[PDB]
C-alpha cells in the first residue's frame, strides 16, 4: 500500500459467547518494524473511518468466536482500509486503551480464564454501546537503544534513577531500577511511560515533561529521540504515516545530555586511585 | 574544520587558540568532553581528588552546587576497576 | 507573562508545581534549607538556592524578606507558595506584588477574609450561608452562656459536648478554669 | 466551617475524577487567561462531570504504634508501586 | 510469666523449654527478635558470613529465596561501625 496509517484495534471475550471492543490505538510512529510510538485513540481519523474499522474487527472476532483479549491489525489508506494480521494476545501498549476508556485489560483477561462473564459483576464490563473514550493517552518505551548508533541495545550498570509521575502520568515497571545491570539476552526495555489528559496536546506537553523529567545514568537510552518525535509538529499534527521516521530527518539528531554531576564524579575518582 | 570536530558552534577565541596550540587546544577539547568543565572544582579536589569521608560542594551551574561526599572505594575487581561509592545531592551514587 | 517561576515551599509540592510549570515552559526556580541540603526536591528544578547559611530548618522558608532576596536576584516573574507555610501569607502577599513578583493565589484581601477565625465566619453569613451557631466572641459569664444554650440549642461545644442541659453548667466552668 | 486560600494536600484526587489540572490552572490564572479561553480551556460548569472514585494515603515516618510520632532516621530500602490507576508525588522518600 | 515478656501467645512447647533451661531459652527467644530463623541458612554462610565477591541464596521461605551478594565492607568509622554494602535481589543496600 501507499502512505498509510497502522492501526489495532482491542477486542476482549469471554468464555460464554460475549465481545467487546475497547476501540483502537495509532502505532503509525514507527522506525524499522518495531512501534516506538503508539497513540489511543487516533487524532487524524474520521468518527466514520473508525467505526467501520472498529465493526470489522468485531466481525473477524465474533465470526471465529474469538476468547479472552486480543488485537486484530489494520493498514488505513484513505477511506480504503485493510486487514494485516491478528496478535491473539497482550500487546505492550494496551495501557493506553486502559488508560482512555477504564477497563483493567490485563484483569479481565484473568476472570475470563476464570470464567467470568464479560457483563457479569465481577468484571462489570459496560455494554458495548456505553463502551467511550475519554482524553488521549501516549506510551513512551524508554529503552537502552543508542538513537545515534542504529539503535544498537547499550548494555551496563544503571548507577542512577530517577521515575517521575503525579497528575496524567502512569509507568509500568520493567528492567529499570538503581543498580539494574541491562542483559543483551531480552528487549532492553526499562520503563513503559503513559501519559493521558483531556486533549492529545496536553499529553504531549505532559509526555515531555516525564520524559525530562527521568534520570538514568551510567547507561545510554532512548528518551533523547523519544523527545524528538514528541515534539514534532509532524506528530501533533494528528496524522501521520508508516512513513514519518523515514520522512522525518530532525527526529534522529540529539543534543548530549552532559552528564555534569557523573563527570565530576568519575574524575575526582580517576585522580583519587590513580593519583 | 574545528566546526565539525565538535560537531557546533565555534568562537573566534577557538579559533585562534586551535592556530597557535592544535595539537593541544584540541587535546583540552577531549578532556572538557571527558570530565566537563575542571577549572570549577576547588584546587585541593582537583590535585588529589577526595579522602573516604569527606564532603565536598562545586557549584558546576547558576543555582546548580552539586554537595558530593566520598563514602568509600572497594578493592579493585577482576579487570582492575574500584567501585565508589557517592553521596551526590543526598542520593546515592556508584561509580567504576 | 510567567517566564520564571518560584516555589517557596519544599517537598512534594514543590516538585508538584515544577512538573506542572515545565509542562508550560516555564523556568523554575528552588529554594532550600541547611537541613534540606540533601532534599529531593531542589534539582527537580533548574537552579536551587540557599535561603541563608544563618538561618534554620523552619526559617528558611518563613524569611519573607530573605525569600524575597533570592526571587528578586532570581528575577523571576511569579512565585507559587504552596501550601502550609507562605501560602496565605497577605504580607508575603502584599510584599510580593510590590515587588513586581506575581502571587499565585487570590487577591490581596481574600487572604484577609479568609485568615482569622472570625472574619472568614462573617463574609459567609452575608453570602447567605449555613454557618454553626456560636457566641459573638469569647465569653466569661454563666449568663450568656445559658443566653446562647437557650438560643442554640444542644448539643453545644465549649472550648478556647454538652447535650442535657444540667451538664452546660458544670462544663462551662470547667473550661473557663483551664483557659484561665 | 473555614476556607483556605491555597491548593491542597489531597487535590491529587479531585484532578484524577474531573480530569483537570488544578496546579497547571493556577499558574495560567496569575498569567491571566481567561477561564474559558484557549489555555486554561475550562469545560462549562454543566459539562463538568466525575468518572469513579478516588483514594489519596500520605505515607508518612508517624508511627502508629507510638502516639504517631514522627519516626526519623535513614530510610535504607525504597521500592513504589505504579501501573493501572495508581498516582505517585514523591516526597521525603528515597533510597537514602 | 512468658505471656508478659512475648507478645501474648506463647505456646505449651515454650512453657516446658523454659523451665528446662531458663536462661538458654530467654537467650533463644531475643535472638529470635534480632535475625529471624536463624536456622535457614545454609551452614557455611551461618559459621562464617560472606566472602567479599560473593553471592549466596537464602531460602527465607517456600519459593522466597532471596539473593544476597556482598560487594564491599568500609573502614571503621569513629564508634567503630562499619558499612557493609549488600547487594539483595538486585538491588543495593547498606548495613551498619
Ligand atoms: C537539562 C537538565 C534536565 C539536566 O540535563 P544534563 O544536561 O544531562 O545535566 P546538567 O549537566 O544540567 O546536570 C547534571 C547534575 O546537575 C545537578 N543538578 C541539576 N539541577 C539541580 C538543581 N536545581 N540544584 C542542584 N543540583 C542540580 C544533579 O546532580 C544533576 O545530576 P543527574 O542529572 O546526573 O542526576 C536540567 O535542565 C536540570 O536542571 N535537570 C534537573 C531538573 C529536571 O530533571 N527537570 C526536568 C523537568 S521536571
Amino acid at each position: 500500500i501507499d502512505n498509510p496509517k497502522h492501526i489495532e484495534v482491542q477486542v476482549i471475550g469471554d468464555e460464554h459467547g460475549n465481545i467487546v471492543h475497547l476501540f483502537e490505538r495509532d502505532c503509525s510512529v514507527q522506525r524499522r518494524h518495531q512501534k516506538v510510538v503508539e497513540v489511543a485513540p487516533s487524532v487524524g481519523l474520521s468518527p466514520t473511518l473508525r467505526q467501520r474499522i472498529c465493526d470489522a474487527a468485531i466481525q473477524l472476532m465474533e465470526n471465529i468466536k474469538y476468547v479472552n483479549a486480543g488485537t486484530v491489525e489494520f493498514l488505513v489508506s484513505g477511506d480504503e482500509f485493510f486487514f494485516i494480521e491478528v496478535n491473539p494476545r497482550v500487546q505492550v501498549e494496551h495501557t493506553i486503551t486502559e488508560m482512555v476508556t477504564g477497563i483493567d485489560i490485563v484483569k479481565t483477561q484473568i476472570l475470563v480464564a476464570a470464567g467470568a462473564d464479560l457483563f457479569g459483576e465481577e468484571i462489570n464490563m459496560p455494554q458495548q454501546k456505553d463502551i467511550t473514550t475519554l482524553g488521549y493517552a501516549i506510551q513512551c518505551r524508554i529503552t537502552t537503544e543508542d538513537p545515534l548508533n542504529d539503535f544498537m541495545p547499550d548494555t551496563g550498570t544503571i548507577i542512577a534513577y530517577r521515575s517521575s509521575g503525579g497528575f496524567g502520568v502512569r509507568l509500568d515497571a520493567g528492567d529499570g531500577f538503581q543498580g539494574a545491570e541491562i542483559s543483551p539476552y531480552y528487549d532492553s526495555l526499562l520503563v513503559k511511560l503513559s501519559t493521558h489528559a483531556i486533549s492529545f496536546k496536553q499529553a504531549e506537553e505532559k509526555m515531555v515533561r516525564s520524559l525530562r523529567e527521568m534520570r538514568i545514568r551510567g547507561v545510554k537510552t532512548n528518551i533523547p529521540f523519544l523527545i524528538n518525535v514528541m515534539k514534532n509538529k509532524k506528530f501533533t499534527s494528528g496524522d501521520y504515516t508508516t512513513k514519518f521516521i523515514e520522512e522525518t530527518p530532525e527526529l534522529f539528531d540529539i543534543q548530549p545530555s552532559l552528564d555534569r554531576g557523573t563527570k565530576t564524579l568519575e574524575y575526582i575518582g580517576n585522580v583519587t586511585i590513580n593519583g | 574544520l574545528l566546526e565539525e570536530e565538535q560537531q557546533g558552534p565555534v568562537t573566534e577565541q577557538d579559533i585562534i587558540s586551535y592556530v597557535l596550540y592544535p595539537k593541544v587546544y584540541e587535546q583540552y577539547i577531549q578532556t572538557r568532553n571527558q570530565y566537563g568543565n575542571l577549572s570549577l572544582l576547588d584546587t585541593p579536589t582537583f590535585f588529589f581528588g577526595m579522602r573516604n569521608g569527606e564532603t565536598v560542594e562545586i557549584e558546576i551551574d547558576k543555582g546548580k552546587r552539586l554537595i558530593i561526599k566520598l563514602e568509600t572505594i572497594s578493592e579493585p575487581d577482576e579487570n582492575g576497576n574500584r567501585t565508589i561509592y557517592y553521596a551526590m545531592n543526598g542520593q546515592a551514587r556508584r561509580i567504576y | 507573562q510567567i517566564k520564571k517561576l518560584l516555589v517557596a515551599n519544599r517537598g512534594e509540592i514543590a516538585i508538584r508545581i515544577f512538573a506542572a510549570a515545565a509542562e508550560l515552559d516555564i523556568s523554575t526556580v528552588a529554594i532550600y534549607s541547611n537541613e534540606d541540603k540533601s532534599s529531593l526536591h531542589r534539582y527537580k528544578a533548574d537552579e536551587s538556592y540557599l535561603v541563608g547559611s544563618d538561618l534554620g530548618p523552619a526559617e528558611s522558608y518563613l524569611n519573607i524578606e530573605r525569600i524575597i532576596d533570592v526571587a528578586k536576584q532570581a528575577n523571576v516573574d511569579a512565585i507559587h507558595p504552596g501550601y502550609g507555610f507562605l501560602s496565605e501569607n497577605e504580607q508575603f502577599a502584599r510584599r510580593c506584588a510590590e515587588e513586581g513578583i506575581k502571587f499565585i493565589g487570590p487577591h490581596l484581601e481574600h487572604l484577609d477574609m479568609f485568615g482569622d477565625k472570625v472574619k472568614a465566619r462573617t463574609t459567609a453569613i452575608k453570602a447567605d450561608l449555613p454557618v454553626i451557631p456560636g457566641t459573638d466572641g469569647p465569653i466569661k459569664s454563666y449568663e450568656l452562656a445559658k443566653e446562647f444554650a437557650e438560643e442554640a440549642g444542644f448539643p453545644l461545644m465549649i472550648k478556647a459536648i454538652v447535650r442535657e442541659e444540667s451538664e452546660l453548667e458544670d462544663a462551662f466552668h470547667r473550661a473557663k478554669s483551664e483557659a484561665e
